[PDB]
RNA sequence: GAGAGGA
DNA sequence: CGCTCTGCTCCTTCTCCTTTCCTCT
DNA sequence: CAGGAGAAGGAGCAGAGCG
């Protein structure tokens, strides 16, 4: 978790003029930055602080209060010096997707920088990895698994056409927008209890 | 909307937990608070809590993730105090870590030789003589 | 998931006029109109695949689809098409600009006709820190005169004369450009003149009957040669001609018709089918362009090809503007210019909603800053009042009343819903019970509401004033006669307009700036203009005449009469 | 008025090609001598892209890390100023941006006559 | 519409808008001549000031610079008629707020 | 460009009729959007009358940015302006 | 005020007001619009006619200024707040490792 | 049917609007220098003569340091031609132009290196051809070099001596010249400066007459103008003989660059040889080639004496230029030659024994006879000064060369009937359709078809003779002329745009597939393509390289086709 | 579309 | 010393405007 | 169908320089 520093413009409707101004500012910022991915920086958790608030301005047709504000948001962005635990939701023969307990389930780690003995198994989908004469070291679903993050992918493109939107709706894309690629080159991964 | 700084000063994974818990207390999102007034009885005072669904969900998920059982039934940071954090920073400043991996081992306190060796690059090559077991014995107690 | 979305309020900083460079015309387009026919003639008059009324260019009906935004007539902004011409033609709007560009350049090297020092000085004058339109136009005209003074190209070393309209006639002659190379060579030896003499000697040896026409017959600049010359004008010599070459489309060749932007069908709807003038004109343009293109490959007579080219040029000129030729199409120029054009009939002065117009009658008992309104029109002139926890009870009572009894309401718009819920039917009692704190009630006009009372012609500012509405049974806008001096009202059968502002801002500005009480003095001299009219001065004079002597009862009756 | 050399069959739709159909004869297969030039056209150009006079442009975290330490610098970037300059040619106002007082260093653009094209 | 057989409004022409200008009433002018007469929510591209449909520029084909704003439908009709000629009314936008 | 400090502000300390009408319109628009009022309501419902009553007691919480032609601007509080 | 006596005809106005839309609205619409397209004029919409045509707010009258609501927030809470982060950040670069 | 959403993408219509000069120059600078340099060159071409302040204002990348770095990058590579003018009213300002010769040098790099290697008889020895190729590559890529830096780069004494000898030989040959501030001053402004200091200095007494005063000023200015133009071409720096060992060595401190005029004269010689190869035998073509190589250094400049660009041509005295040129074209000592010199320098591999048949080696008589048959043709390949003495007339050979190239381009693109019609209209003058049919002997239907397809370019011009008060059709007549200047200019612009389009496509393809191109040099893995990359990457890289090779081959062909129109 | 009140 | 361009200045012949709209028919 | 006011080409002379 890392503090950011973002400057934005906040619309305060007259309904919220009675409460504290900072409370309304934080409410609107949360309405914009609660559990959403800020492009090129990751996912924002909660508006932490608030500093350098300029006097609000009114446009000639709405009657709200538009305030230019700066604040320090809470975002998650681990690059290299980290080890992250997670759970397992679904696995198939193209890698393993590691999930958390509600934060976000977008981390997918393939078997590129993983253990050499890992292999696929359509049945009892698992990550069998002998590494010795004993081959009973398969990865189980819904268990602690530690992994490193080697790189982060940002999907920040949208060249879609209205005709294409209508065609896809009649026929109904890369849903992820902030995913991290995992690595388990060193030991101690797979389960925090396997390595003592 | 322009991001003035893509990354400000780093935040330790102890201030975030207490900050979120205090935020839920102010907004009355505590499990005890919701079980007391909003559960097992009707709102006599009708003092409704904060009404942000997405914020409630994300803050509950992050506080639960920070308060899971420690990955070797609590995460240590749950019972960690500010003075315990001061003791921990003194102990870590007495040691040598190039990056701010000190905050990284604050994030997770595995208290294992293998995990501490893996968390920092070339732990054996950098220094592995007598202070590594001291690190493990002071990190076994989360305080 | 759910990446953030950020929006900011933005206003129109300012327009930047320019032309389209035959690459933005194609970029905007959805279909190339390449068929003279309009309807398929088989599937019950459906629009053709690439005709003028192609659906991809918009929808002219209320029960069709535009195939590009998939909306009805109300929700279709309209989409453009492109029509690629053959043998480009002059743009009638830029024809004088084309003349100036031709006068500013050679006809062999296609380079500007000013010396290096002269163009440096002129550019220095153009790039002064403060220059308006007038000084810039004067500088450009001086540049044009200076380059018209030139007799030889500085690079090609070719003779240059005068570039002028052919005959300034009605049709083709008004769009023909002739170059007179040999006007300024009086008696000096010019190699071009000798070449001309040799060429005409050759042709007269072959055909001697054209001797009488060797006079005149100047260098003719058809649109194709003009385009080929404009393609060679260096950008560094383009600022002196007035064209800013910094951005694309800032080229002299973008002012010659090579692609016609076919406007959306919304701009040129079909009435009851019966297509309007623009569709017919562009259909004719497509037909003539196809004829020219086919004749190019069929090897038609050069006379026929030139005649069809000229006919196409006249057709597109009429399309842009119907004043070009006499032999009543509503050209875009007709649609814009005029008293009823878009600028003077639709942009600077529109027809506004929530307005009425009725006869006027006097009403002395009505105080100034008030106007009496019929309840037959106070029940249609609704004001949108938003529930605000101060008038929730009043608004729900009005909803209960309904749209028939005057202190009621016509429409209810819920906070989240889009369509207005009419209060004419649907058990409005429960709707009043379910009146939230953000809904809008179109309440009937009532006492104390602000209205704009106006009488035409609006000679001065006091011809329109803001009054407080009152409700009276009759059918006439009744106003106190004292305020009839500003409007110049007559009560001889005069009529007046009454507008109802629909926002708190407009209403407050009307009642505080245009209020009758705040406009008792005319602005031209400051002398009062709202005061006693006829018969009020007579009553005052009869009361204050020295013969008047009142006892106590008569005095008290008078004092109860004035109050 | 349909012309003498045209009929109603050939007219009715205005189909302009919008695509060229008249090619120059310079599109034929390349020759060995022409294949050489190219290389001396790809090599030149490549050298000036690697050359100091480019200024073409119109991860990197501030956190110290032992991993980035003990790693060599990518190369010895040669800026525009470091190149030797004949001062009497350039305008005076550009002297403040060149290497008027800087260590001399010139890069030699070696030419490899062997083609770098695959196969 | 204009007549009385067609339920139409009263024309507030050039003289009336000049009278409104004389009072210096700006919000009332905006409400009368745009809000209560004809309001259209158009999508103008922030790069090339040409109106787009459904948040689609149709020229940049990016939908990133599209900005929604309300202008009179008469102005939109004028812009389309000018674009039908060889005139490009490229609207340049600036932030209303931010000082 | 910057705001002229309150200590010296050439603009008239009076309140022009245009500023008064705009303040009343803005306050009435805010009140019509369910905004709190700072005066004794006395049963009035139309937002314009509430705005007028608030301006009578100088209770309207708005300020005016008087934009000079150069670009600078003096911020005048409605309470400080005189009528 | 431009320097020379200028009438109130369509000729004297064309030498006073640069705004192409205003001149087109007054008189000689198509000629002015085509001239502004050719010379590539860059008018900034500030006149009342320009604002009315584009549905904006004028610069005269009530649109000659701005209305601003004071946030009225104290300086004793807007200051940055944190719980002793600089403790563990004792500048590890001070020591060798 | 192709929708416009696809036409805008795969029809090259967006770039079809760009001016060919601006398009070509910006594309070349972007490919060889970068994006900032491309933007600066684009502003220079679009506006012309911009100072640093105006360049900063007119570009979004308005960093003053960035603009100055771009300007020094363009000046060291002489892609710009600045000018330092002093304002009398106050502060002086320096204005920058766009240098066409430097951008052409960037354009002709491959051809320049090919000419350098081939013309010097050093490829045969196979040992210093690499050295001279590296020398010319460094000179053309770094802009301006002093010999001491190049020599100090190398260490071997033998290599140093070889490089110095090659420098001396190249400078003597004429491909390398001393670079001076004259190379960074516009010729038009140079003539403007030289017009004064010869007109102002005239005493305020009655000058002969104002027209005669200006004539005297022009006559005095042309002399020192030609002198200062030829000053870099005097070899005043190579003559540092005997510093030690008494050998001819170039002065170390003198900066040397490549002489574009010499290379373009070589290109003109090659074009003339190619033209002659279509009129005489292979042996006679070889004789003409060796004569051109002998007279190449002493030939007049390809473009002009540099006075045509400087000022207005004249009232009508522009012909004087021609005459003056013709005088030098006949009287430069190196130009005139006899068969003896050719026989002296003719290679022994040429048979030259049975080539010529008397009636239905290295013999002087046979070479003289071949020169006579060269001079006999209507094409002025050679002209006779004295009995048995020949000189190649460049003045009378440019128009015929341009006409032949243009006619053959028309013949290749359109049908041969197009060439027939163009030549018929050119030889005739103002010819109607009936006379066209009479003197061309083909179908009038195809005559009209070809005329319509040909008028699309500035090849055939329609002259309208009105037979009524109104000049409308169906009554007027339409004659046809040629106006070869329009045709030449339009075809030159067309070829420039085609070259710019090829370069734009090449850069686009390089950028699109840049990942594997970068990987090819990420770890110095060049030459190991098959043994390190995936087969799909192998195929993709092979296709990219072949496409770039074809692009540059077509660019070389376009250059060989447009040089003739570039001549004057 | 154009004939005419009307104020 | 007439001769021959420029340049200026008339002179003629051309183009764009003429409230408000407010109805009916 | 009248009235007003500009822009654009012929056309007739001064004026300058000249070989
Ligand atoms: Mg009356
Ligand atoms: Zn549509
Ligand atoms: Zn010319
Ligand atoms: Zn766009």
């Amino acid at each position: 978790f890392i503090l950011s520093k973002i400057a934005d413009l906040v619309r305060i409707p007259p309904d919220q003029f009675h409460r504290d101004t900072i409370s309304a500012i934080t409410h609107q910022l949360n309405n914009k930055f609660a559990n959403k991915i800020i492009p090129n920086v990751g996912l924002c958790i909660t508006i932490y602080d608030l500093l350098t608030v300029e006097e609000g301005q009114l446009k000639p047709g709405d009657g709200s209060s538009y305030i230019n504000v700066t604040f320090r948001a809470v975002v998650f962005k681990p690059f290299l010096g980290e080890i992250v635990t997670g759970w397992i939701s679904k696995c198939t023969a193209e890698g393993i997707k590691v999930s958390l307990l509600g934060i976000f389930d977008d981390i997918f780690i393939p078997q590129n920088m993983l253990f050499e003995g890992c292999y696929y198994t359509p049945e009892e989908s698992a990550w069998i990895w002998p590494m010795d004469e004993e081959t009973k070291l398969y990865f189980d679903v819904n268990e602690k698994i530690r992994f490193r993050i080697e790189r982060e992918v940002f999907v920040d493109v949208k060249p879609k056409s209205p005709k294409e939107r209508e065609l896809e709706e009649r026929a109904q894309e890369k849903p992820p927008a902030y995913a991290l690629l995992g690595s388990c080159q060193t030991d101690g991964m797979g389960l925090v209890s396997w390595w003592e | 909307m322009k991001v003035l700084e893509e990354r400000n000063a780093f935040l330790s994974d102890y201030e975030v937990l207490k900050f979120l818990t205090d935020l839920e207390k102010k907004h009355l999102w505590d499990q005890k608070s919701l079980a007391a007034l909003k559960k097992s009885r009707s709102k006599g005072k009708q003092n409704r809590p904060y009404n942000h669904p997405e914020l409630q969900g994300i803050t509950r998920n992050v506080v639960n993730y920070l308060s899971i059982n420690k990955n070797f039934e609590k995460s240590g940071i749950s019972k960690m105090s500010d003075e315990s954090f001061a003791e921990l920073m003194t102990k870590l400043n007495s040691f040598k870590l190039f990056k701010a991996e000190k905050l990284q081992i604050v994030n997770q306190l595995p208290a294992n030789m293998v995990h501490l060796y893996s968390i920092v690059e070339e732990c054996d090559a950098r220094f592995d003589e007598k202070t590594i077991e001291e690190m493990l014995e002071i990190i076994s107690g989360y305080a | 998931k759910e990446v953030v979305v950020s929006e900011t309020p933005k206003r129109i900083k300012g327009l930047e006029f320019s032309a389209l460079s035959a690459a933005d015309i194609v970029a905007q387009s959805e279909v190339e109109v390449s068929t003279r026919d309009l309807f398929d003639l088989e599937k019950d008059r459906a629009p053709k695949a690439n005709g003028a009324l192609d659906p991809k260019m918009g929808v002219s009906s209320s029960s069709l689809e535009c195939a590009t935004c998939h909306g009805n007539l109300a929700s279709c902004h309209g989409h453009f098409g492109h029509l690629k011409l053959a043998l480009p033609v002059f743009h009638i709007g830029y024809f004088k600009a084309t003349i100036q560009i031709l006068q500013g350049i050679c006809k062999n090297c296609s380079a500007i006709l000013l010396s290096e020092t002269d163009k440096r000085q002129f550019l220095h004058e153009l790039r002064r820190p403060g220059v308006d339109n007038l000084r810039r136009m004067g500088i450009l005209k001086k540049i044009l005169d200076q380059c018209k003074k030139q007799r030889r190209c500085l690079h090609c070393g070719a003779l240059n004369g005068v570039v002028k309209k052919a005959a300034a006639g009605a049709g083709s002659a008004a769009l023909k450009i002739i170059h007179d190379t040999f006007r300024w060579v009086g008696k000096k030896s010019a190699p071009e003149k000798d070449i001309w003499v040799g060429e005409w000697k050759e042709v007269l040896a072959h055909n001697p009957e054209l001797e009488r026409y060797v006079k005149r017959c100047m260098d003719d600049l058809n649109p194709l040669k003009t385009l080929n010359l404009f393609k060679q004008i260096k950008s560094a010599d383009c600022e002196l001609l007035g064209i800013d070459a910094t951005v694309p489309s800032g080229r002299p060749e973008t002012y010659i018709w090579r692609y016609l932007p076919a406007p959306p069908v919304c701009i040129r709807p079909s009435v009851m089918s019966n297509e309007d003038d623009l569709t017919v004109k562009l259909t004719e343009i497509v037909w003539t362009s196809s004829l020219i293109k086919a004749g190019l490959d069929k090897g038609i007579s050069i006379n026929n090809m030139m005649e069809h080219w000229d006919y196409l040029q006249l057709t597109v000129a009429m399309y842009i503007n119907s004043d070009s030729v006499n032999p009543p199409i509503r050209g875009f120029c007709q649609r814009l210019k005029g008293k009823q054009g878009r600028f003077r009939g639709n942009l600077s002065g529109k027809r506004v909603d929530f307005s009425g117009r009725t006869v006027i009658s006097p009403d002395p008992n009505l105080s100034i800053d008030e106007v009496a309104v019929p309840d037959r029109v106070a029940k249609v002139l609704t004001y949108p009042e938003k529930v605000t926890r101060y008038n929730r009870h009043k608004l729900q009572e009005l909803i209960v009343n309904g749209p028939n009894v005057h202190p009621g309401a016509n429409y209810l718009l819920k906070r989240n819903e889009d369509a207005r819920r009419n209060l004419r039917y649907g058990d409005r009692m429960k709707l009043a019970k379910n009146l939230q704190i953000g809904d809008v009630v179109e309440r009937h006009l009532e006492d104390g509401d602000v209205v704009l009372f106006n009488r035409q012609p609006s000679l001065h500012r006091l011809s329109i004033l803001s009054h407080y509405a009152k409700i009276r049974p009759w059918r006439t806008f009744r106003l106190n006669e004292c305020v009839c001096t500003p409007y110049n009202a007559d009560f001889d059968g005069d009529e007046m307009n009454l507008h109802v502002p629909q926002t708190e801002e407009a209403r407050a500005e009307a009642i505080n700036l245009m209020g009758v009480k705040n406009n008792l003095l005319t602005p031209k001299s400051g002398e009062p203009i709202i005061a006693a009219t006829q018969d009020f001065i007579t009553g005052s004079y009869l009361i204050s005449h020295k013969d008047s002597f009142y006892d106590r009862a008569t005095l008290t009756q008078l004092l109860s009469m004035m109050s | 008025n349909l012309p003498f050399g045209l009929g109603y069959g050939d007219v009715g739709k205005n189909h302009i090609t919008e695509f060229p159909s008249i090619p120059l004869p310079i599109n034929g297969p390349i020759t060995n001598k022409e294949r050489s030039l190219a290389v001396k056209y790809i090599n030149f150009g490549k050298t000036v892209k690697d050359g100091p006079f480019y200024t073409g442009s119109m991860t990197n975290d501030g956190i110290e890390r032992y991993s980035d330490k003990y790693l060599k610098k990518r190369k010895i970037g040669i800026s525009i100023d470091d190149h030797p300059y004949n001062l009497n040619l350039f305008p005076n106002e550009l002297y403040n941006v060149m290497g008027i007082n800087k260590k001399k260093l010139l890069a030699i653009s070696k030419f490899n006559n062997a083609d770098d094209v695959f196969t | 519409t204009e007549g009385r057989s067609r339920d139409g409004g009263l024309r507030l022409g050039e003289m009336e808008r000049d009278c409104v200008i004389a009072y210096g009433a700006s919000q009332l002018l905006l409400e009368r001549l745009m809000i209560s007469s004809d309001a259209f929510e158009v999508d103008v591209c922030d790069k090339c000031g040409l109106m787009g449909y459904s948040g689609w520029c149709t020229t940049c084909k990016s939908a990133e610079n599209i900005i929604k704003m309300t202008i009179p439908y008469a102005a939109k009709l004028l812009f389309q008629e000018l674009l039908s000629m060889n005139i490009a009314p490229r609207l340049r936008l600036e932030d209303i707020f931010q000082q | 460009e910057k705001a002229i400090p309150k200590d010296q502000r050439a603009t008239t300390p009076y309140m022009t009729k245009y500023e008064r009408a705009r303040i009343l319109g803005t306050r009435a628009l805010q009140i019509s959007m369910n905004a709190p009022v700072f005066v004794d309501l006395e049963g009035e419902t139309d937002p314009l009358r509430i705005a007028m009553k608030e301006l009578a007691e100088k209770k309207i919480p708005l300020v005016i940015r008087r934009y000079l032609p150069d670009g600078s601007f003096e911020d005048w509080s409605v309470e400080e302006l005189i009528v | 005020y431009k320097g020379e006596v200028l009438g109130i005809t369509r000729f004297g106005l064309s030498k006073m007001r640069d705004s192409v839309l205003q001149l087109a609205s007054f008189e000689k619409t198509t000629d002015h619009l085509f001239d502004a397209a050719f010379y590539m004029k860059k008018d900034a919409v500030e006149g009342v006619s320009e604002c009315i045509i584009l549905g904006q707010t004028m610069s005269i009258g009530t649109g000659s200024f701005k209305v601003v609501k004071g946030t009225n927030i104290s300086e004793k809470d807007l200051v940055p707040k944190r719980c002793l982060f600089e403790s563990l950040s004792n500048e590890a670069a001070l020591k060798a490792n | 049917l192709v929708t416009p959403e696809d036409v805008m993408t795969i029809s090259s219509l967006e770039q079809r609007t760009l001016n060919p000069d601006l398009f070509l120059y910006k594309e070349l600078v972007k490919a060889h220098l970068g994006e900032r340099a491309a933007s600066v060159i684009g502003m220079l071409v679009a506006l012309g003569r911009l100072s640093v302040r105006e360049l900063v204002e007119k570009i979004d990348g308005m960093d003053v340091d960035s603009v100055k770095t771009t300007l020094v990058s363009l000046t060291q590579l002489r892609c710009v031609k600045y000018l330092q003018e002093t304002a009398i009213s106050g502060k002086k300002t320096t204005y920058y132009y766009y240098n066409e010769e430097g951008i052409h040098i960037l354009l002709y790099s491959g051809l320049i290196i090919d000419e350098i290697i081939t013309q010097m008889r050093v490829n045969d020895e196979e040992e210093h051809k690499q050295l001279v190729a590296e020398i010319v590559q460094n000179v053309i890529s770094l802009g301006s070099l002093t010999v001491e830096d190049y020599l100090s780069s190398v260490t071997s004494d033998s290599m140093k001596y070889t490089i110095s000898s090659l420098f001396v030989q190249l400078c003597e040959m004429g491909y390398l010249i001393q670079i001076s501030k004259l190379h960074y001053t516009p010729i038009e402004d140079l003539w403007q400066f030289l017009y004064e200091k010869h007109y102002k200095n005239i005493p305020r007494n009655s000058p002969l007459s104002d027209l005669k005063k200006r004539s005297q000023a022009k006559m005095n200015a042309k002399t020192d103008f030609a002198k200062i133009i030829n000053k870099p071409n005097e070899l005043s720096q190579i003559l540092t003989v005997d510093p030690k060992t008494s050998l001819r060595i170039v002065k170390p401190t003198v900066s040397l660059t490549i002489n574009l005029d010499r290379f373009m004269k070589g290109r003109r010689s090659k074009q003339l040889i190619n033209l002659a190869k279509t009129r005489v035998g292979s042996v006679t073509a070889q004789v003409y080639k060796i004569a051109l190589r002998l007279t190449e250094q002493k030939s007049p400049k390809i473009r002009d004496p540099l006075t045509q660009t400087g000022l207005l041509q004249d009232l009508e005295e522009a012909k004087s230029f021609q005459d003056e040129a013709e005088l030098v074209e006949e009287k430069t000592p190196g130009l005139t030659f006899n068969a003896i010199d050719l026989a002296r320098h003719l290679p022994a591999e040429l048979d030259l024994r049975g080539s010529l048949l008397s009636r239905k080696p290295h013999s002087a008589s046979l070479i003289n006879s071949h020169l006579k048959i060269l001079a006999s043709s209507n094409f002025p390949f050679l002209n006779e000064t004295k009995p048995g003495v020949y000189y190649v007339p460049y003045s009378k050979l440019m128009p015929v060369l341009k006409s032949s190239v243009y006619e053959y381009v028309i013949a290749s693109t359109l049908g041969p009937s197009a060439m027939r019609l163009s030549r018929c209209i050119r030889d005739n003058k103002l010819v109607s359709e009936k006379i066209i049919n009479s003197t061309a002997l083909m179908k009038e239907k195809d005559i009209r078809s070809t005329l319509a397809s040909l008028i699309r370019y500035n090849s055939v011009e329609i002259q309208e003779v009105p037979r009524t008060a109104d000049r409308s059709a169906s009554r007027a007549v339409f004659l046809f002329r040629c106006k070869e200047t329009h045709s030449y200019n339009f075809m030159r612009q067309n070829l420039e745009w085609n070259m710019a389009n090829l370069l734009f496509k090449k850069e686009k393809l390089k950028q699109e597939n840049s990942t594997l191109l970068k990987k090819a040099n990420r770890d110095d893995v060049k030459g190991r393509e098959n043994e390190l990359l995936l087969p799909s990457e192998l195929n993709q890289l092979k296709m990219v390289n072949e496409r770039e090779l074809n692009v540059f081959a077509r660019l070389s062909r376009l250059l060989s086709l447009w040089e003739v129109f570039q001549m004057a």
